[PDB]
């Protein structure tokens, strides 16, 4: 123990990091399915497969 | 519910009238039969002339002259 | 890198650098004529639909 | 200028067609530059809150990259389509009206005459 | 954070826990009135907590490790050099002055955080309300120029109206022998060299200026040397008062909230301490404030956030 | 066009000019606002009732609401200049000259 | 004032911007300006002092002489074409008198006599609503009216706004002033490239609020309202001088920064219209807003002004300020210029 | 001269503009208000809108009665300018006066004027309508539909009075 | 007063020289009159005659730079016989300039006024001579 009082900071927002790694790998997972879907769609309106 | 319903018509009489009234005129129209007969009256209200359609050939529902049997009626004001 | 490729590659890079200056100077003619005439799928600032009109028999006859 | 296009259909991000159009890559270096965007964004922000730049807030840092690639790639996606409708009334205007358009006919510098100026 | 408007939206509101035991109490007094164990009484009658009187490191008591940095981090003035060297040339006299005024203010701030956070009052020492009289007995001494009463004015002008005035003010008669008596029997060699006439300015601008300016906003209870000596009549007269100055009693829970949203936050409060006034006591040069600014930085548990520090053993890091 | 809308086009460049040119008293040009919507609601009224577009017969109204809800603004703003000074005189508010 | 209040009044300055920018009807736009207005003054009388008082009563009657003439605009309108559409205007004295309101709206030249008044009398954060977000709804119908609109009388509002902003904010130590004769210059940018391409205008005015938000956010960040006293920034937080560096050095127009990306495609635009004259005395006349930009970047990120000595507890202090997007604004007010072709999602 | 009724009252509606728009007080502003606002309910009724000229008669007595109290209560001096005490006031007082009767002058003598628009200079009368309306007066009509077609308008401009409430009650408070 | 700049420029150079210099005079007059009504508008004069002085020296000021402008144009496209040439309207502003300097009692004005209206009255004749628009219309 070093601070003589307990910062705001000390332990990490577990809920808060939770939140921000649970949000990231759903914008990832939407991003890349998206992209899919978006390749497979220009695939079939242009029969490029 | 009801100690407080005492204690504000002990202090504030007139704001529990207010409230009861208001509450009544929210709610109690669409508790009512009679709502649908005010819309009925006020579209049976003809201000305007009935302008007459032009006889194609197939309008069997549209009469011919005003005492016909065909047509809206309203027999249901007259009973109420 | 050889000549060859130097030279090839240059030909390249002017073939698509001429035809973007072509389609840019088409673009400005385009952009030109679509002001001009206003016959074009730009520059068409609203006007009023036609499907807010009400054609119902009115009141009064003359209209 | 394209604002009389976006008004038969209002308030589209991306439209119908914008789908027969090939999407932007993952590895598009623009949208690389956009999650670059992010990162300096997060060591921004782990600096004016006086964290350690590089060490703190990996999480952080990640959905601050995570965020710009996501909202970039639609916003690339937005611009070329946009840039290919552009395009398309472009060539379409063209072809509609010839009379505006002629067929130049490009002669070689064998009859082009060019006023020769000397530098002396 | 812990505190904002959407605590307070959501149900707290600072006058759910504003009890008759929430008072902010000060006690004041000369230099060595023997108030200093007689406020600590007060704190352990009526259950309140005590701050200390602020020093020069009470802001280094506040934050890292409690420790008292050294002086030309914190400060950069000494109290027995004011009291060897009074009209000294690199104005030590109003750089003290003037530390110890944002020192006043911070406790002051962590005073009124406690009291509208926890609900428990707080008995401080000398608060910002009566720091004006060291000031304007230094100015009388001939110790500072007007032009630091002025910088003074200024910055208690836009600091100390944001605030509300204690509920109590405590204040202790000692005479000026008797503070001699003290202060030759406190055994301090640097403190023995306080000239009688500064002591007699302390208590004239007490007794003439402080006093009378504030028995409108709060309630003075102003007692000899021998009955302060009993706490008990002290906090017997405290609790048998009927709090009806001062604008204590026309505060909701809107402008607490607004105290406190200003309160929690300390460079909110310190704002105006460092206004661009260039005046040659307070004004540290372009290469004095980068060495000593650089050389705070490698202080351990200065370096970063105060939980971001690797040196002093920080966990967790990469995931705060 | 018709004769009235002359003298009501003239009753809102009077009231504009009098809006306009202040007289060191900030009530007397409050009243040129609310004249200069007088002069909007009869105007607007006018081609209104004229051309029996009945449904705009509406906004007048609305229009003469959103006067006093500004007007009221204005004299929201009005005791707060007459409390800071004993006048209401619009030369007391000069400080941001700086 | 109570949060709720806050909130709400802060959602009806929003929900007034809004149904400016929605609605089709002329009465719903003035609607939308009254209720802007109406909502935005207890947000300048947040603090109760004097200055907020009189930047309040100036901008009531400022506000309200606008929207008379917009109202009276709407009515002649209502006149000469019998309808409310918000299109095009069908009469040149129509025309010119909401173009006058719309001008006196985003207080720009010779209408801007109260922009660096009631700029200065409010706080920072209301200065930032009244910067950024009251120059939405105007905008909003002078690119629904802009086939009515006069040439010469938007070019000579645009240009009288470019050159007083630009000779406004080199007399000028507070800060609040140097922001509104930046605003002043920046709105003519904006209404001088509105009839040869308003995607240049909306280009320009969302770069315009990325830049002025970072700046107003840094100052909001740093507590500090003058010149004098952003000076000090180096001795509490170095990094923050870094950022007031990077966002006037973008706001001078200076490449490779996003600030230059507006500047140079208005002129991208109007090149092309063969107006060479105006743009260049834009360009050289936007020297100004770069020399007091430098001003400020000299006395706080190149040079030290000497502190004092309280700084030192400030040093035993961290910001509990919600710098709300700061890094994100920082980041796109100045490494936005490689993204240029982005613009034309703005069609 | 009957056939000129609309455009007599439109003159003293213009009279009562350069009454309180000349700024002598604003109790002789509230004076000349109330009587341009009066009759301007005259013009306005003889269009059809009798429902549309009480309601901007009646909210202009209740908004000059408010101005006032506020003109009684914070803008009051020791001796007020009735219409002649200033030079300034009662110069341009005349000269508004002036230039509206000579823009009469001019419009009845040539039967056609041009201040920025083409004015007609024939009576007001020749404009209305030859035909009737029926068993509704139609602006009566117009401002019921308010409730059934003007919903949006309705809860635009309820929450603008509700907020016009509170925003004032946030003004007047002084800390 | 779009019109006082065409009835100026509807003449030919070197042509008729005093209804040159009267329709540079009325062009500097209203100039004048929207300077002298800025002044009384923004800066308060202490009286009404001092007011009217005021409105008076700056509408002579700049009527007398547009007569003295008009005048040392048309007369040097007379005596050079070019009258589609910049350098007439070089000197007519640099003529204009001294009539500022003399109006302002300084030469240090006069030579500044001198060298930027002189190279400003040259733009002019050049954006006329090759049609340069300022003003421009929107084409694309
Ligand atoms: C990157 C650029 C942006 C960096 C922002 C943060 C900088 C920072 O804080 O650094 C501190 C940090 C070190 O700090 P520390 O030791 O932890 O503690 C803080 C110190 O105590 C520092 O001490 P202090 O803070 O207590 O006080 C000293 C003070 C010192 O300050 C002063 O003394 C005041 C100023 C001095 C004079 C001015 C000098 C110039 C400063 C501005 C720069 C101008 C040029 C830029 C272009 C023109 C713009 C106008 O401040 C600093 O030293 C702060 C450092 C700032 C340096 C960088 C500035 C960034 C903003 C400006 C450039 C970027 C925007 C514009 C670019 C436009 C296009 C080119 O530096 C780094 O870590 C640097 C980065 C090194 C690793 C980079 C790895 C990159 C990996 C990329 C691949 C993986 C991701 C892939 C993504 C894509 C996936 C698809
Ligand atoms: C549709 C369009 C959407 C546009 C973006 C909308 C969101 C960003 C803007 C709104 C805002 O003010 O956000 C506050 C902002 C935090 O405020 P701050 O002061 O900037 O943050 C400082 C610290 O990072 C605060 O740290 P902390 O201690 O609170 O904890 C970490 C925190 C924890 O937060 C969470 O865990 C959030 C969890 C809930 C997420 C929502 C699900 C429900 O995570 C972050 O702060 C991550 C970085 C946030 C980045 C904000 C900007 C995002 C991108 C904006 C557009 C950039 C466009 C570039 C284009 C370039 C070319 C033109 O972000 C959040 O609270 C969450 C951001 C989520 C981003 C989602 C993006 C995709 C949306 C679809
Ligand atoms: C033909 C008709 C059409 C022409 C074009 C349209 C007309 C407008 C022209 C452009 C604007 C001119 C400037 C107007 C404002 C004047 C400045 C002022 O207020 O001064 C008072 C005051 C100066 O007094 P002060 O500060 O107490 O100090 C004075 C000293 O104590 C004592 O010092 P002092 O004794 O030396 O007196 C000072 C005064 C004395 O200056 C004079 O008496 C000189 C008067 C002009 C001389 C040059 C005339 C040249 C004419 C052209 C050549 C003729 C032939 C042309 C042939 C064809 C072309 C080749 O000098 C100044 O005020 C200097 C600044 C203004 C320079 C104006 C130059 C105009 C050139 C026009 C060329 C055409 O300054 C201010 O208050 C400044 C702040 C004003 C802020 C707002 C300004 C807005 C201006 C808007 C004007 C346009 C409105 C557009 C409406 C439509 C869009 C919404
Ligand atoms: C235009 C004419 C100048 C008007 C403003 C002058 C400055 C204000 C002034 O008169 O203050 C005195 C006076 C009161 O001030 P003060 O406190 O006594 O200050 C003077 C001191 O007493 C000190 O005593 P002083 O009078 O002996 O010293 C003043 C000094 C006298 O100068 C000297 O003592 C030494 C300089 C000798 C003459 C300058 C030689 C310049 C040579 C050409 C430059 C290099 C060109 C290189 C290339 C050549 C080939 C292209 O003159 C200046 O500082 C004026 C400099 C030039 C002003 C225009 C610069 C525009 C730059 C735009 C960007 C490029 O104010 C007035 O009289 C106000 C009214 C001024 C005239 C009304 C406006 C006329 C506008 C006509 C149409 C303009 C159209 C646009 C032209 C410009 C844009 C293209
Ligand atoms: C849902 C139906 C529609 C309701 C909205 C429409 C209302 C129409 C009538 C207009 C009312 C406008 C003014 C209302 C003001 C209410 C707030 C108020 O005045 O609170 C204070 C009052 C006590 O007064 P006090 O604090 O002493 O004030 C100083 C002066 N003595 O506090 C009180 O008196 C207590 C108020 C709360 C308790 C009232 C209980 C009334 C119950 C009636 C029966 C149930 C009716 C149904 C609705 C549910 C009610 C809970
Ligand atoms: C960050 C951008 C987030 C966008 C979310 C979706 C918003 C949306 O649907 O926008 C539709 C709009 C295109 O619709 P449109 O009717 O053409 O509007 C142009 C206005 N003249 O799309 C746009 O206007 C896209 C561009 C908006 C960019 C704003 C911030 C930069
Ligand atoms: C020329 C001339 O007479 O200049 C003198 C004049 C100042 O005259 P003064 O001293 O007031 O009598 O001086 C002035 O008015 C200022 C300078 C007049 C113009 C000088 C032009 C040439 C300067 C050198 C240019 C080098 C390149
Ligand atoms: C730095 C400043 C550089 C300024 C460069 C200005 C270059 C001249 C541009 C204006 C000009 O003179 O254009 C020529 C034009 C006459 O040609 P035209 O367009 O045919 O006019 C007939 C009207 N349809 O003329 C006109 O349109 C009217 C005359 C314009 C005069 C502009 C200058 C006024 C005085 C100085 C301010
Ligand atoms: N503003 C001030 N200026 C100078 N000395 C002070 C100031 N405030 C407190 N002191 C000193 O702090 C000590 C307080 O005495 P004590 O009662 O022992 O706490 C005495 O030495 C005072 O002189």
């Amino acid at each position: 123990k070093f601070y003589i009082q307990e910062p705001p900071h000390g332990s990490p927002n577990w809920l808060k990091v939770g939140l921000t790694l649970g949000t990231s790998a759903f914008l990832w997972i939407y991003l890349i399915k998206q992209h899919n879907e978006d390749v497979l769609e220009y695939k079939r309106r242009n029969g490029l497969e | 519910v009801a100690a407080f319903l005492k204690n504000v018509w002990a202090k504030e009489p007139v704001l529990v009238a207010s409230f009861a009234i208001a509450g009544l005129a929210v709610i109690l129209p669409t508790l009512s039969p009679y709502t649908k007969y005010s819309l009925m009256i006020n579209r049976a209200t003809p201000y305007n002339y009935p302008v007459p359609l032009r006889d194609d050939g197939n309008m069997p529902d549209v009469p011919s002259h005003p005492q016909d049997p065909q047509g809206p009626s309203l027999e249901w004001l007259k009973r109420l | 890198d050889a000549p060859e490729k130097n030279y090839e590659r240059t030909m390249a890079i002017l073939q698509i650098e001429s035809e973007k200056a072509e389609l840019r100077l088409k673009e400005l003619e385009v952009r030109r004529l679509m002001r001009a005439k206003g016959d074009g799928p730009w520059f068409q600032y609203p006007t009023i639909d036609k499907a807010l009109i009400d054609h119902s028999p009115k009141a009064t006859p003359d209209n | 200028m394209m604002t009389g296009r976006q008004a038969r259909a209002p308030l589209q991000f991306l439209p119908d067609e914008a789908r027969s159009l090939p999407p932007p890559k993952l590895t598009d270096p623009r949208l690389a530059y956009i999650g670059f965007l992010g990162y300096c964004s997060g060591l921004i922000d782990n600096a004016i809150r006086r964290r350690p730049v590089l060490s703190a807030g990996l999480h952080r840092q990640f959905l601050y990259i995570t965020s710009f690639v996501f909202v970039g790639y639609y916003l690339l996606k937005r611009q070329d389509y946009m840039y290919a409708v552009r395009d398309h009334d472009m060539f379409s205007y063209i072809k509609s009206h010839p009379e505006d358009f002629p067929e130049k006919d490009k002669k070689t510098y064998r009859e082009v005459f060019e006023e020769f100026h000397p530098v002396r | 954070l812990q505190y904002g408007p959407l605590a307070y939206i959501l149900g707290e509101k600072t006058t759910k826990k504003m009890t008759e035991n929430s008072k902010l109490i000060t006690v004041d007094g000369n230099i060595c009135s023997g108030k200093s164990k007689l406020a600590k009484e007060v704190a352990e009658k009526l259950g309140l907590k005590h701050f200390p009187e602020a020093g020069i490191h009470y802001a280094d008591s506040t934050t890292g490790d409690g420790k008292p940095l050294p002086v030309r981090f914190s400060g950069n003035c000494s109290l027995e050099k004011f009291y060897d060297d009074p009209k000294s040339n690199d104005g030590n006299s109003y750089r003290l002055q003037a530390w110890l005024y944002a020192s006043r203010l911070l406790q002051y701030a962590d005073a009124l955080e406690h009291l509208l956070s926890t609900g428990q009052g707080v008995v401080l020492e000398r608060s910002i309300y009566s720091d004006f009289v060291f000031l304007e007995a230094m100015y009388r001494q001939g110790f500072i120029r007007k032009q630091c009463v002025d910088h003074y004015n200024q910055v208690k002008k836009v600091t100390v109206c944001e605030y509300l005035p204690p509920h109590v003010v405590i204040y202790v008669d000692v005479p000026v022998s008797e503070v001699q008596s003290r202060i030759q029997k406190k055994g301090n060699p640097h403190e023995m060299k306080i000239t009688s006439a500064y002591l007699q300015d302390i208590e004239n601008v007490y007794k003439g200026t402080f006093l009378p300016e504030m028995s409108e906003k709060c309630e003075v209870l102003q007692y000899s040397a021998w009955e302060a000596e009993d706490a008990e009549k002290v906090v017997e007269d405290i609790q048998y008062l009927k709090y009806d100055k001062g604008p204590w009693l026309d505060q909701d829970d809107r402008k607490l909230h607004n105290l406190r949203m200003l309160v929690q936050d300390k460079l909110e409060v310190l704002n105006y301490t460092s206004i661009p006034v260039f005046l040659p006591e307070v004004t540290i040069g372009a290469h004095q404030s980068d060495r000593v600014f650089q050389e705070f930085t490698e202080l351990p548990g200065r370096k970063y956030r105060a939980g971001y520090n690797e040196d002093v053993g920080d966990k967790w890091i990469w995931l705060k | 066009m018709s004769l009235v809308y002359m003298n009501i086009m003239m009753a809102f460049t009077v009231s504009l000019t009098g809006l306009l040119m202040y007289r060191s008293h900030l009530m007397s040009s409050l009243l040129c606002l609310e004249g200069m919507m007088l002069s909007l609601f009869i105007l607007a009224t006018l081609m209104i009732l004229n051309s029996h577009f009945t449904l705009a017969s509406m906004m007048p109204i609305i229009l003469l609401v959103f006067a006093a809800c500004e007007a009221a603004l204005g004299l929201s703003l009005l005791v707060m200049v007459s409390n800071t000074y004993g006048t209401d005189y619009v030369q007391n508010l000069n400080l941001l000259q700086c | 004032m109570n949060p709720i209040i806050l909130i709400i009044i802060l959602m009806t300055v929003m929900l007034g911007t809004i149904i400016v920018m929605i609605s089709t009807h002329w009465l719903l736009i003035w609607i939308g300006f009254e209720m802007n207005m109406l909502a935005i003054i207890p947000i300048m009388m947040k603090k109760h002092n004097p200055r907020a008082t009189e930047a309040s009563t100036k901008y009531f009657l400022t506000q309200s002489t606008a929207s008379m003439l917009l109202m009276m605009a709407i009515i002649i309108n209502l006149m000469f074409s019998g309808q409310w559409t918000v299109m095009k205007l069908f009469n040149p004295m129509a025309s010119m008198l909401m173009t006058m309101a719309l001008a006196m709206k985003l207080g720009m030249a010779p209408f801007h006599f109260w922009v660096p008044e009631v700029t200065q009398g409010i706080p920072l954060s209301s200065g930032l609503i009244l910067l950024t977000w009251q120059k939405l709804a105007p905008m909003s119908v002078l690119y629904q009216i802009l086939p009515s609109i006069n040439l010469d009388l938007i070019l000579t509002l645009s240009i009288l706004s470019i050159t007083i902003g630009g000779w406004g904010g080199l007399n000028q130590t507070q800060l609040r002033k140097i922001m509104a004769y930046s605003s002043i210059a920046h709105m003519g940018w904006m209404t001088a490239v509105l009839l040869y391409n308003p995607t240049m205008t909306l280009l320009n005015l969302i770069i315009y609020i990325i830049m002025t938000s970072t700046m107003f956010t840094l100052f909001m960040a740093n507590s500090t309202t003058t010149t004098l006293s952003l000076s000090h920034t180096w001795n509490k937080a170095p990094i923050m001088t870094i950022l007031v560096l990077i966002t006037l050095l973008s706001m001078g127009g200076l490449p490779p920064l996003s600030g230059f990306m507006p500047k140079w495609m208005i002129i991208q635009e109007m090149t092309k219209n063969d107006s060479i004259i105006l743009p260049t005395l834009m360009a050289i006349t936007a020297l100004l807003n770069l020399y007091f930009y430098m001003r400020l970047t000299y006395s706080t990120a190149l040079t030290m002004f000497p502190s004092t000595n309280n700084m030192k507890m400030k040093w035993q202090f961290p910001t509990t300020k919600r710098m709300t997007l700061l890094p994100t604004m920082t980041v796109l007010s100045t490494m936005l210029l490689p993204l240029t072709p982005i613009l034309s999602i703005l069609e | 001269m009957m056939t000129y009724i609309v455009f007599i009252l439109s003159i003293i509606f213009v009279m009562g503009f350069v009454g309180f728009s000349s700024k002598p007080s604003p109790i002789y502003g509230g004076l000349g208000l109330i009587v341009s606002g009066g009759v301007g309910c005259g013009i306005v009724l003889n269009f059809g809108g009798s429902f549309l000229g009480l309601m901007v008669f009646l909210i202009y007595l209740g908004g000059m009665m408010v101005v006032f109290g506020y003109t009684t209560a914070m803008a009051t001096e020791q001796y007020p300018e009735v219409w002649v005490s200033n030079k300034v006031v009662l110069g341009t007082f005349i000269t508004g006066l002036l230039m509206e009767f000579l823009m009469v002058y001019y419009v009845l003598k040539d039967k056609e004027v041009e201040i920025v628009f083409k004015f007609n200079g024939m009576g007001d009368w020749v404009i209305y309508d030859t035909g009737d309306s029926g068993f509704f007066s139609e602006e009566a009509m117009g401002i019921a539909a308010l409730y059934s077609y003007g919903t949006w308008l309705v809860i635009v401009t309820g929450w603008s009075l509700l907020i016009g409430v509170v925003v004032i009650m946030e003004i007047t408070r002084g800390n | 007063a779009k019109t006082l700049l065409h009835q100026y420029w509807d003449i030919p150079e070197g042509t008729e020289c005093h209804r040159k210099t009267y329709a540079a005079t009325s062009i500097g007059g209203a100039s004048g009159l929207v300077v002298s009504a800025y002044s009384v508008a923004l800066k308060t004069p202490t009286s009404f005659l001092e007011g009217v002085a005021r409105t008076g020296r700056y509408t002579f000021t700049a009527a007398a730079i547009g007569a003295i402008f008009g005048l040392t144009s048309c007369i040097s496209a007379q005596v050079r016989e070019k009258p589609d040439d910049p350098l007439n309207y070089l000197i007519g502003g640099c003529a204009g300039g001294l009539t500022l300097g003399a109006r302002t009692r300084s030469y240090g004005i006069g030579a500044a006024a001198c060298a930027y209206m002189g190279l400003t009255a040259a733009l002019v004749k050049m954006g006329q001579l090759e049609g340069w628009k300022v003003f421009a219309e929107p084409k694309v």
